[PDB]
């Protein structure tokens, strides 16, 4: 069956996630909470700019409209 | 918007809109809030400092802050009004470029130096305010603070105009807390810098809005 | 009409390539496997194409916001 | 909503243009372009199939 | 007044007291 | 606004009530790509702020740190891509 | 929403930090809720120009970074 973006999106709560941003900047972490606008919040994060790890971020909110796409990690 | 519509509207949907409406449903089904509790660590942001508090005594009043950032306006004022008449008169003054910062630096304290004259500071443009300001608060870090250079940065904050580019509000702080901190240093009240130094802390707080960096007594 | 076209992509199970709206050096590559009106697509077997540089970075699947989509092709 | 099969080439957001031809539109401004082509900023085109595009995105749209 | 600029920063420095 | 609020409360957006309930400070990166240090007044689902006693901090040509102090801010949410809930902060 | 709060502020002055950076003086007349501002007595201040005075001026919402209010602005008693 197609796996359909909420349910994907929901099934990935809780485990780790690497969202990446229009602007490039992509932010790995644990994906804590999640909502109707796919306004995303992210713990233990941590921040890569051009792939190269810059800093450690801790709890995050991520503006929904910023992201490009989000994906599973192991 | 903030996630915009693009597309319209147990066996497998032959029909697109059938598909989507049957997803629309099983997403519906879906909570669209969701928290995931876990269990068992963070980078520094080098946040600058503020503005070095007077010793006890030597902040000033807040009349005279309050007459201060009053008076400064009213020059300011004045300093708008006839910006075109002294635009245009100049027989040594040799103006550096823009770009010269040690030029700027010995023409305005030499190495001594031609004070802030109308007809000298309302030529300069605002960016070229901007960068000088920059010099003298250059020639600040690596030197003892002088009334030459209180008249000049008095002077270049005058011709400073408003609303200022976040550039120009971070150099007139980074300048004020040279001040607060310089002041750390006096032994006596009487003291010539002390004064000047609390102008220049008190324009830039009240007048620039910088408030944070605010002597209050 | 071109909802059909996507419908289509999904039932054959088409690697296909998006256009991006805010940048352009680089595009995704996937099958697609899911979406929504709002054109957010669940992609298979995802990648990077980037330009100039030339280098495909694997992504496995993902999910894509719909925002992003400047165009849609097949390959 | 009368262009369709006509031949266009489009320009859209980041200096992107195209010339192929109409075959399907919804309300939303979506378009289906035909016997597409990507025109490069070098002078090169490459034939890219049957494409898909937002109602956002696209500028210009002329034949 | 040219020199104005000079008077007012010297008028107001004179001032603390 | 019942469930709206508890949206606030419980989605990723509990990161702003937080701080408007709590006069608790957060770190926002804004596209001007510089960073805002504020205590949220208030916000709505959009990410549109209210924000008290702001510092405005980005670095510049090596590289040095540079700030400007904002009192009172309107945000608009389209201007925010992430906002760090108690950050850390330093000299 | 927090718009409709914006949407309250005729009369008072503000500076506005546009998406390219420029910083924009004035006295709001109107504000709507797609943000877009009109303003009169207006200052802009730009990069590596000089000033400019206008009149008037009308800007769109969606150009604005954000808006430095006035600090007499008592905001508690706005947020409702």
């Amino acid at each position: 069956l197609p796996l359909n973006p909420k349910p994907f999106l929901n099934g990935l709560t809780g485990k780790p996630v690497m969202v990446k941003l229009k602007w490039g900047m992509e932010y790995k972490g644990y994906l804590v909470s999640v909502d109707g606008y796919m306004n995303m919040q992210l713990a233990n994060t941590e921040e890569y700019i051009d792939g190269a790890l810059s800093g450690h971020l801790g709890e995050v909110l991520i503006r929904c409209n910023n992201v490009l796409y989000i994906r599973g990690v192991e | 918007e903030l996630m915009p519509r693009l597309l319209p509207v147990s066996v497998p949907p032959r029909t697109p809109q059938e598909y989507l409406r049957r997803v629309q449903i099983e997403a519906a089904q879906c909570p669209d809030v969701v928290v995931a509790q876990i269990d068992p660590k963070q980078s520094v942001n080098i946040s600058l400092s503020g503005c070095q508090p007077a010793p006890e005594g030597y902040s000033p009043t807040l009349q005279w802050q309050q007459q201060q950032v009053a008076q400064f306006s009213t020059v300011r004022q004045n300093v708008n009004k006839h910006r075109s008449h002294w635009k245009s008169q100049d027989s040594n003054v040799t103006m550096p470029k823009s770009e010269d910062e040690e030029g700027w630096k010995k023409f305005c304290l030499g190495e001594i130096g031609f004070p802030p004259l109308l007809s000298i500071v309302s030529r300069m443009n605002q960016a070229t305010v901007t960068s000088v300001l920059e010099y003298l608060s250059n020639w600040f870090g690596e030197r003892d603070f002088t009334p030459e250079l209180g008249r000049w940065l008095y002077a270049l904050l005058a011709c400073l105009e408003k609303p200022l580019l976040p550039e120009a509000h971070s150099l007139i702080r980074q300048l004020a807390r040279r001040c607060s901190e310089v002041r750390l240093l006096v032994d006596s009240k009487d003291d010539e810098r002390v004064p000047a130094l609390n102008l220049l802390i008190c324009l830039v707080s009240r007048y620039f809005d910088q408030r944070d960096l605010a002597d209050e007594p | 009409q071109p909802i059909n076209l996507i419908f289509r992509y999904l039932q054959n199970r088409s690697r296909i390539q998006v256009w991006l709206y805010e940048q352009v050096n680089m595009r995704i590559e996937g099958c697609i496997i899911g979406f929504d009106e709002y054109m957010n697509l669940v992609l298979d077997d995802a990648e990077e194409i980037h330009s100039k540089t030339k280098s495909r970075k694997q992504l496995g699947r993902i999910m894509l916001k719909g925002d992003n989509i400047t165009l849609l092709q097949s390959v | 909503k009368k262009f369709m099969d006509k031949k266009l080439s489009l320009k859209l957001n980041g200096g992107r243009h195209v010339q192929g031809i109409l075959r399907g539109f919804d309300p939303f401004m979506n378009l289906v372009i035909d016997e597409c082509v990507e025109m490069a900023t070098s002078g090169q085109q490459n034939n890219i199939g049957m494409v898909v595009i937002r109602g956002n995105s696209i500028i210009m749209l002329e034949a | 007044d040219d020199t104005a600029l000079i008077k007012a920063y010297d008028k107001a420095v004179a001032s603390f007291k | 606004q019942k469930r709206e609020e508890e949206e606030f409360n419980t989605g990723p957006l509990s990161v702003l009530t937080q701080s408007v309930k709590n006069n608790t400070q957060v770190l926002i990166n804004c596209r001007n790509n510089k960073k805002l240090l504020g205590r949220v007044k208030a916000f709505d689902a959009h990410c549109n702020m209210v924000l008290e006693n702001v510092k405005e901090m980005w670095t510049e040509v090596k590289p040095v740190n540079k700030d400007r102090y904002i009192s009172k801010m309107f945000l608009r949410g389209d201007s925010v891509i992430v906002v760090l809930r108690n950050p850390l902060i330093a000299g | 929403k927090l718009v409709r709060f914006l949407m309250k502020l005729s009369h008072e002055t503000v500076t506005i930090e546009l998406k390219n950076g420029t910083q924009v003086h004035g006295t709001i007349t109107g504000v709507d809720v797609s943000m877009n501002t009109h303003l009169k007595a207006v200052k802009m201040t730009l990069k590596n120009r000089e000033p400019v005075q206008l009149e008037t001026l009308s800007i769109r919402g969606n150009n604005i970074r954000y808006f430095i209010l006035p600090d007499s602005l008592p905001l508690d008693t706005l947020l409702v």
